[PDB]
DNA sequence: TCAATATCCACCTGCAGATTCTACCAAAAGTGTATTTGGAAACTGCTCCATCAAAAGGCATGTTCAGCTGAATTCAGCTGAACATGCCTTTTGATGGAGCAGTTTCCAAATACACTTTTGGTAGAATCTGCAGGTGGATATTGAT
DNA sequence: ATCAATATCCACCTGCAGATTCTACCAAAAGTGTATTTGGAAACTGCTCCATCAAAAGGCATGTTCAGCTGAATTCAGCTGAACATGCCTTTTGATGGAGCAGTTTCCAAATACACTTTTGGTAGAATCTGCAGGTGGATATTGA
């Protein structure tokens, strides 16, 4: 009978609501706001896990580590833009060497 | 005492997309940071939106406009659909 | 009596380091620099070990990002060697200077 | 102490940065930038420490510092 | 009738204090108003965060002070802190 | 009943303590707002506008004008290291830029 | 109402030279003019897009100066002088 | 004679002149059409307060001028005096305005 | 080309640091039951925002011409890269003790409410008045010679 | 080193757009009296942070070539600045109609405030595994000759 199952979500609508009310964002919080926000947070999370999972698989591993979250994000145009000013600790960088620097 | 995080939820979502894939502790920390950051950005923008328009309450409408302002193109479209879908399914049964 | 030509090993290291994620600065020396700088703002401070690690992560990602922009500036001057003037220009355009 | 950040370690950073050839002067220039970077973040962190009346710099203090310096870092509480 | 506030009156009093002989164009006053509103927001915003990280629900002069040290560079911070402190100790002296 | 004293005069300030207190309560910055907060913030704001009006008034003087205009505000902000940093990502409409020509561009 | 087309060409070679001058530029390559228009275009679309989003959210048909000011603030391009 | 200033002399006089003033450098009506065109492609039937169009012009010009200063530093850095598209690109790249 | 010196790339293997999977139990999250109050309709004053009309000159557009700047080409120092060689800080681990981030209750001091009463500020409405042009001779500045 | 062609530079005027005072009317600060709540003191408690060795073990600090990159020199072809002739189209003024922003006024959903009831996470252990870190062997990628 939780709000998440009602909205058909895995993310916690109840907590998102409580976090919104106690964060000093507005005097009042509509009932739909935490549902919407929760769904949005869940979707973005699935999107990243999906691509990081693939990055893991392609590395011949079944456990997602930071490197993979970095490879998934930097190799995706939109995720890269959204997290342009964020650093993933222990993520390292994408292999990339300027052409001019190659031998011959 | 108690320190709450999104770990249990990120994990449940992990199983949906990759039933056989796991996740290290450090990677889980990254995901927690991510959820908190995006949560703050959306909430922060929704807060300004309502203030600019002299409204005292944040509704799904401010969350939707905030998502539109914060997420790049395709991500916004999908995010917007995922959200109105959850609000309708919640206002029904 | 075998020697690789200059640049060959340099390229090898780029490939190796762009492939890994471990911290490239020695830990103890870093912790020491951190505590010293902190002592000038507030005396007798303690540091959660994770506090020191976050600082090293942030600091090493920043320097790596900076070296990439420095590199683009050296290449723009049609050089292949980075110089102080390259770091200076990149910091100026970034608005840090 | 800053001299402890060595030529070879700075080389490694440069390599991950995709740099092939380094000038002799880059080492001291790099230490100066690293010092300014550390000074700015630590100063901000300690200000959060002192505000919370603590004597221990926490990862969260560092995370909040980095965040306002426009260097958001993921994985240490935010 | 529609009516909107602004810091114009105060900016003008302060202007007369430092430069008795000098006026200010309305376009310049507009910029001064954006400035005050902007700094008010940065300080309040940083004070809000500070209080939240410390599970405190009240913003006191102590939060405004730490926000000021975080936001303003060197000398400007020192002087602003001094003026704020002097105004508070005075205000509370009844 | 009692002599009406403004919080500003009690604080020895030109800037509005009442107004600022209200703006704090209504901006959703926190649940509660201490009595000293609006006093301290009104003073900092007043100190900062005094500092830029001092420098802008002088830029006005130098250009032989008695009326401060936007350009005067720009010259004062950009010629002052700290204000320039504080407002480093701000743009002043009708302010233009500081006269500055790279040396290499001059006739040899 | 008449159709609006190719107005980016309204940003002329001389207007762009002037902007470069104020920016301290002494010599300009012939290809700078088309690059500049493209860059200006991207800058203007992004700000307009955000400004119009604030307009719609308020259910207005008129973009206000405040809509533009909030849009510029969002993009780390704070503008003093037009309200807010 | 006829009299002719050498190339670069007038350019320098122009820099001093424009760095000395604050008026908008792009013609007003043309810029307003550009704004209306771009806007119309996002949402039809829009109107604009006149100050909204001016806020945009002030912002675009401060932005282009700031970008040319950085572009200029990239040209000088390549030991040139003439700005080229590749200097604008290098500056935008380092400014984080694009990959 | 050849020959050989180090570099990578595999497939396989076994320990072990983490990652999982268990079993509770107090803080949320979900219900029910009354207020409370946004902030949507519903007009509807009355700002401005489109939209000409018309004239005028500030500027955009093209074109000619050739100064001098951006490429291209060509070296010759030397500055960095590649390499052993030698030793010394950094790393790895437990103690072992102690400074000190959390809770634990007090409650006095500071805040958040309700009117109830005063005014400091914000619209227009008159009163000023810096200068934005407009015109001239210094003063330079440039560029030819 | 001297002008001649032009481009500032600095005062001196003078009537307006555009500041600067003027008054009324509130919207909203200021009192007072109460009802709450916040968040400091004084007293512990485990946590987890420094010291302290205590050795090895890479990893760093040094000199020794010398490969090949950067910086300094020319040398043009032709791009891009300066100057001019033309006459287009942005600017500057002035209405005018009417789209559409803001006001006031009601007035239900929809949200907050309050006890209760029930359920879900977070936490301190107990039970396994995904690969890290080696191995040995087999082509690679580099280079010298
Ligand atoms: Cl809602
Ligand atoms: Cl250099
Ligand atoms: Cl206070
Ligand atoms: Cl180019
Ligand atoms: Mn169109
Ligand atoms: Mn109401
Ligand atoms: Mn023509
Ligand atoms: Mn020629
Ligand atoms: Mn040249
Ligand atoms: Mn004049
Ligand atoms: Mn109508
Ligand atoms: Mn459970
Ligand atoms: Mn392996």
């Amino acid at each position: 009978k939780t709000r998440s199952s009602r909205a058909g979500l895995q993310f916690p609508v109840g907590r998102v609501h409580r976090l919104l009310r106690k964060g000093n964002y507005s005097e009042r919080v509509g009932a739909g706001a935490p549902v919407y926000l929760a769904a949005v947070l869940e979707y973005l999370t699935a999107e990243i896990l999906e691509l990081a999972g693939n990055a893991a698989r392609d590395n011949k591993k079944t456990r997602i580590i930071p490197r993979h979250l970095q490879l998934a994000i930097r190799n995706d145009e939109e995720l890269n833009k959204l997290l342009g000013r964020v650093t993933i600790a222990q993520g390292g960088v994408l292999p990339n060497i300027q052409a001019v620097l190659l031998p011959k | 005492s108690r320190k709450e995080s999104y770990s249990i939820y990120v994990y449940k979502v992990l199983k949906q997309v990759h039933p056989d894939t796991g996740i290290s502790s450090k990677a889980m920390g990254i995901m927690n940071s991510f959820v908190n950051d995006i949560f703050e950005r959306i909430a922060g923008e929704a807060s300004r939106l309502a203030h600019y328009n002299k409204r005292s309450t944040i509704t799904s409408r401010e969350i939707q406009t905030a998502v539109r302002l914060l997420l790049p193109g395709e991500l916004a479209k999908h995010a917007v659909s995922e959200g109105t879908k959850a609000v309708t399914k919640y206002t029904s049964a | 009596p075998h020697r690789y030509r200059p640049g060959t090993v340099a390229l090898r290291e780029i490939r190796r380091y762009q492939k890994s994620t471990e911290l490239l600065i020695r830990k103890l020396p870093f912790q020491r620099l951190v505590r010293e700088i902190a002592q000038d703002f507030k005396t007798d401070l303690r540091f959660q070990s994770s506090a020191v690690m976050a600082l090293q992560e942030a600091c090493e990602a920043y320097l790596v990002g900076l070296f990439e922009d420095t590199n683009l500036c050296a290449i723009h001057a049609q050089r292949v060697t980075i110089m102080p003037k390259d770091i200076q220009l990149a910091r100026r355009i970034r608005g840090e200077r | 102490n800053i001299q402890g950040i060595t030529k070879p370690a700075i080389r490694r950073l440069a390599r991950r940065g995709g740099v092939k050839r380094i000038s002799g002067l880059i080492y001291e220039e790099t230490r100066g930038v690293l010092k300014v970077f550390l000074e700015n973040v630590i100063r901000d962190a300690v200000t959060y420490t002192e505000h919370a009346k603590r004597k221990t710099v926490t990862a969260m203090d560092v995370v909040y510092a980095l965040k306002r310096q426009g260097r958001t870092l993921y994985g240490f509480g935010g």
